[PDB]
């Protein structure tokens, strides 16, 4: 899964 | 609220104990109260909020996702019928999610964003109900599918508009918006090519002002940046 | 309870499931449903029961020490008077572990143990009625602390009564009742050279029984040797 | 900690 904050 | 009766100071040092206990269910419970004192958050109080629900939310996503994989499996070709229990358990997990969603948009219509003038905590806010309305999408099947995107997308639209305008490209959080309406862009809008532009120029036009920050503002700008660096190195 | 209108198999089902997706407190929740029908439990079921709370409680334990250790700090020469709160969030926590171990409990003495004549099964819930009441002891600091204690020591000497007489050497369960009651007398009964002795002891015991095993029995029993091995490392 | 199982 892609970054997220 | 069972919190009612506790001080706000008390439930944001209670959150702060929680966090280090790593309890980020009681932490999203004491936050959920201090915001229910009416109120408006400082930096420190908006960070401890998103940090709680994140880490629950984050949790039930892996969960689902788990539950999920196992369902699909269980509809393929040759897979033996083990009756109603693997949908009902995923339908329990989903609800879950769908009701701490619920909670932390509540919390933001009654009355975050309301009150939220400065472009740092609106910004903040409005990138919350964008990543709240996705979680929620994320696992819709249903007539309000599209509306629960295009709530997302309007929610992410609106902080976009306000931190171009108002923050700079390093600022963290234009930067953290910009990475998760991206990831929206390229996992929920079928939209690729919008999340991969989104990313770079985001990157690129940060890059071009790191040359304006303290050592400590150009750490937490770089951070942020090679998330962006590593999922178009994900995408590409 | 809650989970009464729900499949006994339907519970183990999703107790699976829910340990598959690390839902350990789904997966106690169904699994106190599967006892609570009232028929024995089978090796496996025995396995999800004692998975799921070891989970639960370890992660509650885990909080309660970086909570208690804070409150130390805080009653430390010099440190600032800070109020109530790091008490009260610890009480929370200590009642929330107590609670757990006494349904835990409440499963054991109604009606687990009084049905087990295996002494595969019996030793296995003796171990985890001593094991519940080690973690009472933990945080015991009242009237009954020594009652705690000496419930817990009771409950493991039965099981080591019945292992020595009834399982080879290097049985698991064997195994792994003498590691769990070795770490009761080096931590909570203030015994560290009656706790190096039985590690010891049954070590040896082991190693001297590994010839009669198959590879799959001698990966199995070794593994818990290597606790024993690491805790007398630990320890000399 | 010590080694429990
Ligand atoms: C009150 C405020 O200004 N909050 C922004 C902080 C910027 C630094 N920061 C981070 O870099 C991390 N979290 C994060 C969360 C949301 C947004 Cl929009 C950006 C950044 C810290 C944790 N790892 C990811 C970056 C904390 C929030
Ligand atoms: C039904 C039954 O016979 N259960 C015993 C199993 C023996 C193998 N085993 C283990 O080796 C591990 N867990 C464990 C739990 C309790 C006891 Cl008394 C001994 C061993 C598997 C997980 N890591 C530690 C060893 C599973 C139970
Ligand atoms: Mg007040
Ligand atoms: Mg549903
Ligand atoms: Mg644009
Ligand atoms: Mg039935
Ligand atoms: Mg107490
Ligand atoms: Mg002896």
């Amino acid at each position: 899964f892609p970054a997220t904050v | 609220g069972a919190m009612g009766s506790m001080e706000r100071a008390s439930l944001i040092q209670k959150a702060k104990l929680a966090e280090q206990a790593e309890r980020y269910e009681d932490m999203a419970a004491f936050m959920k109260g201090a915001v229910e004192k009416g109120e408006e958050l400082s930096c420190e109080e908006r960070n401890l909020l998103s940090v709680a629900y994140k880490n629950v939310v984050g949790g039930q996503r892996a969960a689902w996702r788990v539950l999920s994989s196992i369902e699909q499996k269980s509809n393929e070709e040759g897979s033996e019928e083990k009756g109603p229990e693997v949908r009902e358990y995923r339908e329990k997990v989903e609800t879950e999610l769908q009701g701490v969603c619920d909670t932390v948009l509540g919390l933001l219509d009654s009355h975050l964003i309301k009150e939220a003038g400065d472009a740092e905590s609106r910004v903040f806010y409005l990138k919350m109900k964008g990543d709240y309305y996705r979680y929620l999408a994320e696992v819709a099947t249903g007539d309000d599918k599209k509306r629960i995107i295009d709530s997302a997308r309007s929610a992410y639209q609106e902080a976009m508009d306000i931190s171009k305008k108002e923050m700079p490209p390093t600022n963290p959080i234009r930067l953290g918006l910009a990475l998760n309406f991206s990831v929206f862009h390229y996992e929920i809008a079928n939209s690729p090519e919008e999340a991969i532009s989104l990313a770079k120029t985001t990157f690129d036009e940060a890059m071009a002002d790191l040359h304006t920050l303290s050592e400590d503002s150009y750490k937490d700008s770089t951070l942020i940046m090679q998330l962006l660096r590593d999922n178009l190195t994900l995408w590409t």
